[PDB]
């Protein structure tokens, strides 16, 4: 006859919401015996069986720059990274001023030698020790021209707190889990431009592999895309808004370094040791990085080739940061627990106007582009609450045979009657690579109560 | 099947698939943020739990009210709403009207419940 | 009696000891860990009783589905079974085919609801 | 009406406003405190809950028991009982005698459920 209402208990409708999120480690990860500094004590293991089921017909809206997981990630990265350095070593009994002179004979043009007198285990003996800072590390006080009085540069603002020499930097994957009541919508189509709806959503509990990489200007390991380059921009207006390309084919890089002597053991008080550079053997060299040069410039051409559409007649350009300091201007990373910030000067030098260049030649694969650059020690990053460090040496040399994944770029303000429009490469905000690594998640909340109509009549 | 089996499926064919999506609602630094979201999911089911009692409707899920559905809410065909539609869309063109619902679900099982005081006590 | 008064007994007297023994499932340093036992405890014993819930049988201590019993699961006269075996290895025993009997459970419940839902709506 | 809305009334009085009365039983350093008392509001429910579902009276007020009246409990008529005294100074003398009055029904309970199990198994 006419409808009645009828209760469902375990409906599958949606809605979205904002909550906390778990962690997932793999098993390697808790017998090493180094602790690391995320996944041994505070994230929960994972099952090694991740069940993903695609769904039907559905298509639902994805917005990934209006995310939740993105902040959450950032403000549980932050924490732990401040609740990392508490137990360690304050190197507060180091502000004394520093006498510095060439490195010996034949100086090295890149340390001073900075040395000082420092308290011992005993409150009273104090005694006169050595080192080798780096040049970005020192800074000069002066009242006339004196070259001789320097001191280290985070005493003048806040904290010197010493990373533990026990921990690493190394970037394991780790997994979000959603928690009970809550699921994950993973969108797996492959033209998606960042912004839309998406037709092949499949629900998920735990995500793939992340690797929190400390990079700007340029991306680091991380997953591949899959069928060609995506573009990712919010609005592709206006000239403040970080635009990040996507690659397919990665391109390899390494960084090299000289030899250093040891991790010269400086005492400052009961059991607060802290390792400073020692000496130099054999000649000193500069630390640089390596990258193929054909590679590069295809892979040039394809990023030029797939962004001409959306610039139907216009050229592309490329050229220097628009200006500022070190920790700005340049590719800044880490590697085996010492960091690189390296200049970009001979990676985003040329311009495409459209006319694609074949390179066929085996044998021309020997050039290579070299970035050379130097390296810092304190580490000022996260803009703000940053905890400022003081990096330990390694003692030989190391390498850095790594992997590229994307790039990030921020176009410049043009003129009138400016068909030709430049692309410089910037960081900013730590946000945008762990952005570009959750394109595809979304946390979603499921109410299983709802009502339907029928002919159905409860019996009194 | 496990999560959202028949999120897009048929409406008549949703209907065989309820307790999968409901038998799985439970299962210092982060001390208290884990405790807190578990006590939140724990209150979220109670409520759902209580909200479901409070009907008439506990430990039974696909339950009957005999309450009417008036025409000025859906005026649409059942045959092919349920043959044809999904639960995303009814839930997109419903939920702005649910208190009510709700609201004549309470009255319902109180005049329901009143009659069944009432038969007992006069019997 | 008290805490599992007939953990070994007979299996037929061990049917009339449910109440006394279901009874207790809920009654600084030192203080996160009698927060975090408290709330597993109701964890567990929310999971039990949701459990319960699924498959028709909410606030019964005893209750009868209409699921057939497969022979290959225990292959045993029932006479011994209720009049000498305990409640333990006879849990060991059915442990390998839990789930198979929950699923069971699970899809008869569904069936049996659907089934009554169209008699119920044939009226 | 909501909280106690005839806490001193007469005993039949307090009878047709029990509708009313039991509707409210759900619906840093201060974060301590309200995480606290939200575990302890759901303890309190779950427990209330429970120890309303043993006795087979789960949903349902005013519930009968088939258990007798011992006349070693009140040893009183119950015509002044319900019109003459109310609930606050009988729960007072009522008090000494819960723990067994509750196994009394515990067994009650279960003995009926054994005799519902005996009887459908009867045919
Ligand atoms: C992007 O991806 C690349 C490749 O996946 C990463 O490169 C790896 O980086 C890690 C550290 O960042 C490297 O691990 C280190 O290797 C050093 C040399 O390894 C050789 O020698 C050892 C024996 O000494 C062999 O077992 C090994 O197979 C190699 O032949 C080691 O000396 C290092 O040891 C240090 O760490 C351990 C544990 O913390 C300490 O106990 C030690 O005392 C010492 O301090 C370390 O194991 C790894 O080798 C790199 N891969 C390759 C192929 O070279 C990038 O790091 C990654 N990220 C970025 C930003 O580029
Ligand atoms: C930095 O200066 C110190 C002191 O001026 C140098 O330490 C001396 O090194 C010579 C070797 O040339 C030794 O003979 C002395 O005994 C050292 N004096 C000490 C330890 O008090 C140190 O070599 C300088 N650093 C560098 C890199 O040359
Ligand atoms: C102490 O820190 C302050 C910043 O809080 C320094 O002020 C500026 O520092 C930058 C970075 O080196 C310089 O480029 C500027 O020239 C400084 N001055 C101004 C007015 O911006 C300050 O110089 C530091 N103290 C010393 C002695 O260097
Ligand atoms: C999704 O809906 C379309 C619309 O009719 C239907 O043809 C298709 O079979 C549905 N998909 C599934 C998996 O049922
Ligand atoms: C440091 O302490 C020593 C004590 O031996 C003293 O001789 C010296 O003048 C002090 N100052 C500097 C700058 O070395
Ligand atoms: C959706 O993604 C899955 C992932 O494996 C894939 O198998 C499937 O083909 C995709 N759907 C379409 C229509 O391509
Ligand atoms: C950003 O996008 C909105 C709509 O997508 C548009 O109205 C607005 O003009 C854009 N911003 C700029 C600076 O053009
Ligand atoms: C890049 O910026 C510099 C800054 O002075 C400018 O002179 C130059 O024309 C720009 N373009 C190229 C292609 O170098
Ligand atoms: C990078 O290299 C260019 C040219 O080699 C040079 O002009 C510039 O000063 C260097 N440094 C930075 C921070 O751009
Ligand atoms: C850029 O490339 C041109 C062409 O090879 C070269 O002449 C120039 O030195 C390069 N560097 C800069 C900073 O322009
Ligand atoms: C740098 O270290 C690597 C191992 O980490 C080694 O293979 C290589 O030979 C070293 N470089 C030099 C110049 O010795
Ligand atoms: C980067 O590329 C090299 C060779 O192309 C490959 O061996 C390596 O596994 C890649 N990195 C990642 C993280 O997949």
């Amino acid at each position: 006859e006419n409808l009645w209402v009828t209760v469902y208990y375990g409906v599958p409708v949606w809605k979205e919401a904002k909550t906390t999120l778990f962690c997932a480690s793999d098993a390697r990860a808790y017998e090493k015996e180094v602790h690391n500094v995320w996944a041994t004590h505070a994230c929960v293991p994972t099952d090694p069986s991740p069940q993903e089921l695609v769904l039907g017909n559905v298509t639902e809206n994805f917005n990934m720059w209006k995310n939740d997981m993105v902040d959450q990630m950032h403000e549980d990265i932050i924490s732990l990274w401040d609740q990392s350095l508490k137990p360690c070593v304050k190197l507060t009994p180091l502000c004394v001023t520093l006498i510095c002179s060439d490195a010996g004979s034949g100086g090295v043009e890149e340390m001073k030698n900075c040395s000082f007198n420092t308290t011992t285990e005993i409150r009273d003996k104090e005694k006169k020790e050595y080192a080798l800072f780096y040049k970005p590390d020192i800074v000069p006080l002066s009242e006339t021209n004196n070259t001789s009085e320097y001191r280290l540069i985070n005493c003048n603002t806040s904290a010197c707190t010493q990373a533990c020499p026990k921990v690493t930097f190394e970037p394991i994957p780790i997994h979000y889990c959603a928690p009970a009541g809550y699921a994950i919508l993973k969108c797996n189509d492959e033209t998606f431009n960042g912004t839309g709806p998406c037709s092949n959503v499949s629900t998920v509990q735990c995500t793939h592999g992340i690797r929190p990489v400390v990079s700007t200007q340029l991306l680091l390991n991380g997953s591949l895309a899959e069928k060609e380059i995506v573009i990712r921009s919010e609005n592709l207006t206006n000239n403040a808004k970080i635009i990040i390309v996507h690659l397919h084919t990665p391109v390899e890089i390494v960084c090299t370094r000289p030899n250093n002597n040891t991790r010269k053991s400086v005492r400052i008080g009961p059991g607060q040791t802290f390792y400073a550079t020692g000496d130099i053997i054999g000649d000193i060299k500069q630390a640089h990085c390596n990258i193929s040069e054909e590679k590069w410039n295809d892979t040039l051409q394809k990023v030029g080739i797939e962004l001409q559409k959306h610039f139907p007649n216009k050229t592309i350009k490329y050229n220097q940061s628009a200006g500022g300091d070190m920790e700005i201007t340049t590719h800044s990373f880490n590697c085996g627990g010492e960091f690189f910030y390296c200049n970009t000067s001979n990676l985003f030098n040329g311009t495409y106007n459209g006319t694609y260049i074949s390179t066929n030649s085996s044998a021309n694969s020997t050039s290579t582009i070299t970035l050379q650059c130097r390296i810092k020690q304190i580490i000022n990053m996260w803009q703000g609450v940053g905890r400022c460090m003081y990096a330990p040496p390694i003692a030989g040399n190391i390498t850095c045979r790594s992997n590229i994944t994307g790039l990030l770029l921020t176009r410049d303000g043009g003129t009138n009657s400016n068909e030709t429009e430049t692309f410089r490469p910037a960081g900013g905000d730590m946000r945008d690579n762990w952005r570009s690594e959750l394109y595809k998640y979304k946390v979603v909340k499921i109410e299983p109560l709802g009502v339907a109509p029928t002919r159905c009549k409860r019996r009194v | 099947l496990g999560f959202l089996g028949a999120a897009g499926s048929t409406m008549g064919a949703a209907s065989m698939t309820l307790t999968v999506q409901a038998r799985n609602l439970l299962s210092t630094v982060w001390g208290i943020k884990q405790l807190q979201a578990r006590v939140l999911a724990v209150e979220r089911y109670l409520r759902d739990q209580q909200l479901l009692g409070i009907w008439g409707c506990s430990g039974k899920l696909i339950c009957c009210t005999n309450v009417p559905w008036n025409s000025s809410w859906s005026n649409r065909n059942l045959s092919e709403i349920w043959d044809n539609m999904t639960w995303l869309q009814w839930d997109k063109e419903i939920s702005n009207y649910t208190q009510i619902i709700y609201g004549l679900l309470e009255e319902s099982q109180n005049q329901q419940e009143k009659n069944e005081q009432d038969l007992l006590a006069l019997d």
